[PDB]
């Protein structure tokens, strides 16, 4: 529709713009017409594909085109063979099973994005939602479906806004944001006079006019306009596309080389055509989508168990590539359970017991300075104890207020007596709730003293801004102006009380004169009325905010794994730095430019900035820079603490960080952080203490409201890529040991080492279950010692992985199979050098007296049976050479002695499946000779074992020098 | 680069020369358990097959007597095999041994080792194959409507046939003769096969047992099999006739999947 919302206009012209009325709304004859013009206003998900195109797309896609080409080649081969008047029907079974494979992969794909969707559907947050309200002047119950432009709606707190309206009448309504009747901000999201559909309404009565419906709404836009939104490819989809391209290129190159060899060397078209289908059925990983959709579900369950409630799929795929984290201080990095331990008044430092005090304060309670401070602390506090539970100690009692308020309540109740009576005596008319923007909690009290001052104003807030608005200090019950000896004393006290990593609060009070202010007065929030400056500052409250226990380990693991951590707290650049140094964000042996200037005993500007690695920059500091300066600050300096920063400036921080080819993961818990929680690659909503707007705008939700969850989400986001490189390598290993036999059969003329159905049985039986068994593997020891993966530079299947799968382990699985093949043939009469150039005579149905190396004469069916036994021996050899090819693929840098052979018990299921399938195929399907299988003697199972105790030794000694000699051309070259 | 390619082309020389040295170093280890005299196992060749010499292609003998070229290959292929049984190629006495003209017990020439070295074969004479030896008729019967096939039992090393202890031959001599009987495969072929005349050694229709056991191309080169020649002296003209020949014994086995194990099937057609 349009990109602009009509909100600047006043009520008189807001009535004209869309034809509405402020009070009476519109009559039925006009409201019905407007509703028909606009339509219904509801949020539904029902749009979905007609699903016929979806079945068609899942029918052929990626690997399916190659396999369909192979099936067509197989049918062509059968018809060509039938031209020669011979029909062994082996191609019919191969083609039927090959098509059945695609049918089953389509069935498994329909199973996919359904169980994953069911897992996906569970990761979602509700808000109390209802669409019933009484509105439109006359008190009538009108459904939300009848709300349209021209109709006024009166709303009440405790539900969601029935429609996207522009508020015209309201009385101090609040949403999660103040609501008023006056235009405040140009942006409709923060204009403070527009209601948002499906957004909670806290309290108060508000009246507004609908301005958008359906597609016209900001949230909806093209919701009802169909089209495709959200179909962006996940990173694993890109990796799978690259893998498909690599596989197709390799297969095409091999086929072209063989065809150009066969065209001139007199190989008839049937051999070439059957070699192409062999190549197609061999070099195509069939059971890959199953082990791909298993891994993501398993990792989602793992993180959900690790308090990491990842909602989207792009989030779980992209989490392991995190490079920059912009976390908060209170909440994520601290226990958020403050304890009062230090006191400051009369320019002195007074200590107190953090917990289990069980006694009164050490200092005297009759001091004139302490009496007023304690009285104001008790009065200024808003925290209240948990009702109905006045038997548990003070600590166990719960408050729905701020944690700092709980701290002052805990101090006051254990130091002073009853506070309810004092608050009742100091009757309160109006009170300004504490907010992050104002950073003070203003209150209005009526004086009950004999001197009828009748006006008492008490507030608390940040000590720096408190004293910046104060011009006097109080000592020994006597007021005195704030001289330099008091300002410097306050600065020194703040530095000392922030050095240990504790936040402090200021306190003030004032009584208005009776002559200037009469007994009867009216208080307005907007109007200044009572003065709010030059109050009576009393003292400071020091409260300890200890970081959570697991946080330092997480910050050290981030340093080890090369993940940058940034703090975006809004506190003083001294306390933020002092707590960052404690949690490890600003590591030891690191010095900001101010501290290195102090050490050099010279001014800051006389110090080269490169001599400093840390940065504690205030909010105004980055408010004053152009984006280039912010980019160079984020580039040149390692550890950055964005202290004293606005919550909105998280936008600037995140958008500056993202311009460095890095993946950012910001953590916000407020509706102010939601625009920054959306721009971030992985927006994170604080778990226990968080707002639903953040939990809706975040790509990932915590459940432990703690750091070290954001890092244990990365540690299992990396496990996806670690276990996929182990699943795409074991599969590719046995791919050249299935087409080398046919190459030698064509060239050297040996009888067929392995059939075409056999190399498909290998893929179906010993390539699926062991492939899934490698997706359950645990993490390595170097998973948190590796730099974050680059989305463009790094690939799931690099050149080294494919070269090691094909040219290293695939060539050792063929030499072991050929040994068993030659053993089977040589023990029945045909010596190894007697088999060269024998295929022409071997496959002639008319030669029933072929002479072996001992002079005996073999009929055709006995040669056929010996060939079947030789192929069964090759199949068994590559079932046992892929048991030591699944043990050595559980690691890429470690050994089995450290990982443990019995720690992952699905590897044993995969091994037992291989053994059971190989025993069924040779003794159950070989008792009646069918599908080129025959019973195998007991020796022909253990012949390939010595070649399987070689693949393991070679890989163990390959990884041993990787571990011993990092970055020594061995880690550089021989490391997949 | 230009200098680090020599370090990657040198690892793959040593690694692929070590894989080859391990593959060859295990094939020669397996071959140490393989004797040069007798096969390790006789599992596929143990029950000997039975085949005809003309090496006819599709189990079909079709020719026309008045066309010297329809049976030209049939007659010319018997000559190639019977050349080694020529009486002029058996004159040497350092190799050939003259057994009797009557069947006797299997002739044991020793043990499967290097004692006595080369072993002496027993000579077979063509003129036992009357009307089919080619000593009188240059074409082996194909000039007229009398096809003549020559039956031979596939050589199995160390195998001694045991004749049975069908119809009795009426010239039994089963202690030293393995019976062979050719009959029509179907009733409409038994009615049309006509008269079948066998030509074996000493007038006995079978393989004499004195040519067994075979000793295997190293102890016994120049080894001559016993042959049985079968002539169909009177069969239906211009018809495809199916004929099945079987060797009877207790060593001899028959299989439903191997059509040439102890048996063979040949379709004889004579056109006019
Ligand atoms: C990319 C593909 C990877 C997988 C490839 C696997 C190999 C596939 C090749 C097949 C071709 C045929 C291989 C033949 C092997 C012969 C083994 C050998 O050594 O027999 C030596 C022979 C004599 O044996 P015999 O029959 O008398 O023994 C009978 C037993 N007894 C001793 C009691 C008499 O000597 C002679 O005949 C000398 C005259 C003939 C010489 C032929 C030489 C052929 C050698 C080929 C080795 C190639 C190795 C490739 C490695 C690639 C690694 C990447
Ligand atoms: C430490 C953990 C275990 C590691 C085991 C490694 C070795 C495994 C390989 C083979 C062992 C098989 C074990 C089971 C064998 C049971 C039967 C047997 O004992 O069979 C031995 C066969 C030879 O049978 P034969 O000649 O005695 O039969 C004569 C028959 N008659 C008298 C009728 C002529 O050996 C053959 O098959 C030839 C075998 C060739 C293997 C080459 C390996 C090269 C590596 C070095
Ligand atoms: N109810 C209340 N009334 C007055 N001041 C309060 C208050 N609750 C907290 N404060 C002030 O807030 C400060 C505590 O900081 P806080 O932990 O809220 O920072 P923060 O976590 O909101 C920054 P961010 O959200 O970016 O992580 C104290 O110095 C205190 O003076
Ligand atoms: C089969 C035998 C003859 C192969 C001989 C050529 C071999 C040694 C050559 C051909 C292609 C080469 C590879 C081509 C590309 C890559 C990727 C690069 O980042 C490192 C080198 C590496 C990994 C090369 C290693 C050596 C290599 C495998
Ligand atoms: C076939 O042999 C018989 C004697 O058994 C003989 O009378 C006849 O002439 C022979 N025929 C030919 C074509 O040699
Ligand atoms: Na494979
Ligand atoms: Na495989």
């Amino acid at each position: 529709g349009m990109d602009l919302d009509d909100h600047r206009l006043s009520n008189t012209e807001l009535e004209q713009k869309y034809g509405t009325n402020i009070i009476q709304g519109l009559s039925s004859v006009r409201a019905t017409e407007l509703l028909a013009r606009d339509g219904p206003n509801t949020l539904t998900p029902p749009k979905q594909t007609p699903e016929i195109i979806k079945f068609l797309k899942q029918m052929v896609g990626g690997f399916s085109i190659l396999l369909w080409i192979g099936a067509a080649l197989c049918w062509i081969a059968f018809v060509i063979q039938y031209v020669n008047n011979s029909a062994s029907l082996d191609n019919v079974y191969l083609g039927a099973i090959l098509v059945l494979v695609v049918i089953l992969t389509g069935i498994f794909a329909y199973y996919q994005e359904a169980k994953s969707t069911n897992i996906m559907a569970s990761f979602s947050k509700m808000i109390p939602q209802q669409a019933l309200v009484i509105r439109d002047a006359e008190k009538k119950v009108i459904s939300a479906e009848q709300l349209v432009v021209g109709d006024v709606v009166e709303i009440k707190g405790g539900d969601q806004i029935p429609a996207d309206i522009r508020l015209v009448f309201s009385q101090g309504c609040k949403v999660d944001q103040a609501r008023s009747t006056e235009f405040t901000h140009e942006n409709p999201l923060e204009t403070k006079n527009i209601g948002f559909y499906s957004t909670t309404c806290l309290e108060g009565t508000a009246t507004g006019i609908v301005i958008n419906t359906g597609d016209r709404t900001i949230i909806g836009r093209i919701a009802s306009l169909a089209s495709g939104v959200g179909s962006e490819k996940t990173p694993i989809a890109i990796e799978i596309e690259h893998f498909v391209h690599i596989v197709a290129g390799v297969a095409v190159s091999i086929d072209i080389i063989f065809f150009i060899t066969a065209v001139c060397m007199k190989y008839y078209v049937l051999d070439a055509i059957i070699f192409l289908i062999s190549i197609i059925v061999a070099n195509v990983p069939e059971g890959l989508l199953a082990t791909v959709t298993v891994t993501l579900s398993l990792t989602a369950k793992r993180m959900a168990k690790k308090n990491c409630l990842v909602k989207n799929l792009e989030a779980v795929e992209t989490l392991g590539s995190t490079s920059i984290i912009c976390s908060d201080k209170t909440g994520t990095l601290t226990q958020n359970r403050m304890t009062v331990a230090h006191l400051w008044f009369d320019n002195q430092i007074f200590v107190a017991d953090t917990s289990e005090n069980q006694t009164k304060q050490a200092f005297d309670q009759s001091s004139g300075t302490w009496a007023s401070l304690s009285k104001i602390i008790t009065l200024c506090n808003r925290a209240e104890f948990r009702p109905g539970q006045e038997s548990v100690p003070i600590m166990k009692r719960t408050v729905v207020g701020d944690a700092s308020e709980t701290a002052l309540l805990k101090f006051s109740e254990v130091i002073l007596g009853d506070v309810m009576g004092i608050r009742k005596r100091n009757h309160k008319v109006a009170e300004i709730p504490f907010n992050s923007t104002n950073k003070f909690q203003l209150s209005i009290h009526e004086t009950e003293d004999p001197n009828n001052k009748r006006f008492l104003v008490v507030m608390k807030g940040a000590p720096e801004r408190i004293l910046e608005k104060c011009s006097t200090i109080m000592i020994n019950g006597q007021e005195q102006p704030l001289d330099k000896s008091s300002a410097d004393s306050f600065h020194t006290a703040y530095m000392e009380l922030g050095g240990l990593g504790e936040r402090v609060l200021g306190f003030c009070h004032l009584y208005l004169p009776a002559e200037q202010f009469p007994q009867s007065y009216i208080f307005d929030v907007d109007s200044v009325n009572f003065p709010t400056s030059n109050f009576c500052f009393v003292g400071l409250l020091s409260m300890i905010d200890p970081p959570r226990s697991t946080v330092p380990d997480a910050v050290s693991k981030c340093r080890s794994a090369g993940i940058k951590v940034i703090m975006v707290t809004g506190d003083h650049p001294i306390t933020a730095k002092a707590i960052a140094k404690s949690v490890g964000i600003i590591s030891a042996n690191n010095e900001t430019v101010e501290d290195i200037a102090k050490r050099r005993n010279i001014a800051v500007e006389q110090v080269n900035k490169r001599e400093a690695k840390a940065a504690v920059v205030t909010g105004m500091e980055l408010k004053d820079m152009t984006p280039e300066q912010l980019d160079e600050l984020l580039t040149n300096y390692q550890e950055i603490v964005f202290a004293r920063t606005s919550p909105q400036q998280k936008l600037i921080i995140v958008e500056g960080c993202q311009r460095q080819d890095a993946i950012v993961a910001v953590t916000g818990d407020g509706v102010n952080d939601s625009p920054a929680l959306k721009k971030a690659d992985i927006g994170i909503a604080m778990g226990i203490a968080g707002s639903d707007a953040a939990k809706n705008a975040a790509d990932m939700v915590l459940l432990d409201d703690n750091f070290a969850s954001i890092v244990t989400g990365v540690e299992e986001g990396r496990l996806i890529f670690d276990n996929l490189k182990k699943t795409i390598a074991y599969t590719l290993t046995a791919n050249i040991a299935e087409l080398c036999p046919f190459l030698i059969y064509i060239v050297a003329g040996l009888p067929l080492p392995i059939g075409t159905i056999t190399i498909l049985f290998i893929d179906l039986g010993t390539d699926i279950i062991p492939s899934i068994a490698l997706a359950y593997e645990k993490a390595e020891s170097d998973i948190m010692n590796r730099k974050p993966r680059h989305k463009k530079k790094d690939r799931l299947v690099n050149t080294q992985l494919a070269i090691y799968s094909y040219l290293h382990i695939g060539l050792m699985q063929a030499l072991g199979g050929f040994l068993v093949y030659f053993t089977v043939y040589a023990q029945q009469g045909f010596w190894p050098t007697s088999l060269i150039n024998l295929r022409v005579a071997w496959e002639t149905d008319d030669i029933n007296d072929l002479e072996d190396s001992y002079g005996q004469e073999w009929t055709r069916y006995q040669r056929k049976y010996l060939e079947w036994t030789g192929s069964t021996a090759f199949f068994v050899a590559i079932m046992i050479q892929q048991i030591a090819d699944l043990i050595i693929r559980k690691t890429r840098r470690n050994s089995i002695f450290q990982q443990g052979l019995f720690r992952n018990k699905v590897i044993w299921v995969g091994i037992a499946s291989q053994v059971i399938v190989a025993l069924i195929l040779s003794y159950g399907l070989g008792s009646v000779p069918a599908l080129s299988f025959t019973m195998l003697r007991v020796q022909y199972w253990f012949v390939a074992v010595p070649h399987a105790i070689l693949i393991w030794v070679y890989d163990e000694m390959r990884k041993l020098f990787i571990r011993l000699y990092p970055g020594s051309w061995w880690d550089k070259n021989m490391y997949y | 680069t230009g200098g680090s390619w020599f370090k990657i082309l040198l690892f793959y020389v040593i690694f692929y020369g070590c894989l080859a040295g391990i593959f060859i170093g295990t094939i020669q280890v397996m071959l140490l358990t393989i004797s040069e005299l007798k096969p390790t196992y006789q599992d596929r060749v143990a029950p000997p097959g039975l085949t005809q010499i003309p090496q006819i292609q599709k189990t079909e003998i079709s020719f026309r007597p008045n066309d010297p070229k329809s049976y030209e290959a049939y007659v010319l292929n018997i000559i190639r095999f019977l050349e080694k049984y020529k009486d002029s190629a058996q004159k040497d006495d350092m190799i050939f041994e003259d057994c009797g003209s009557m069947p006797s017990e299997p002739k044991e020439r020793g043990e499967f080792n290097h004692e006595r070295g080369e072993r002496k074969v027993c000579r077979f004479k063509l003129d036992w194959l009357g009307n089919c030896s080619g000593l009188n008729d240059e074409s082996y019967g194909y000039k007229e409507g009398k096809p003549c096939i020559i039956i031979k039992l596939n050589r199995v090393l160390g195998f001694k046939p045991k004749p049975p202890k069908t119809y009795p031959l009426t010239m039994k001599y089963n202690p030293n003769v393995l019976p062979v009987q050719c009959t029509g495969k179907r009733d409409e072929d038994k009615d049309k096969v006509g008269n079948i005349e066998y030509f074996g050694m000493g007038g006995f229709y079978g393989f004499p047992l004195q040519y067994y056991p075979y000793y295997g191309k190293l102890l016994q080169p120049k080894y001559l099999q016993p042959l049985l020649a079968v002539q169909f002296t009177n069969l239906t003209l211009d018809t495809e006739i199916r004929i099945e020949c079987k060797a009877y014994g207790e060593n001899i086995g028959y299989s439903e999947k191997d059509r040439f194990q102890g048996r063979f099937d040949v379709k004889i057609e004579v056109k006019s």
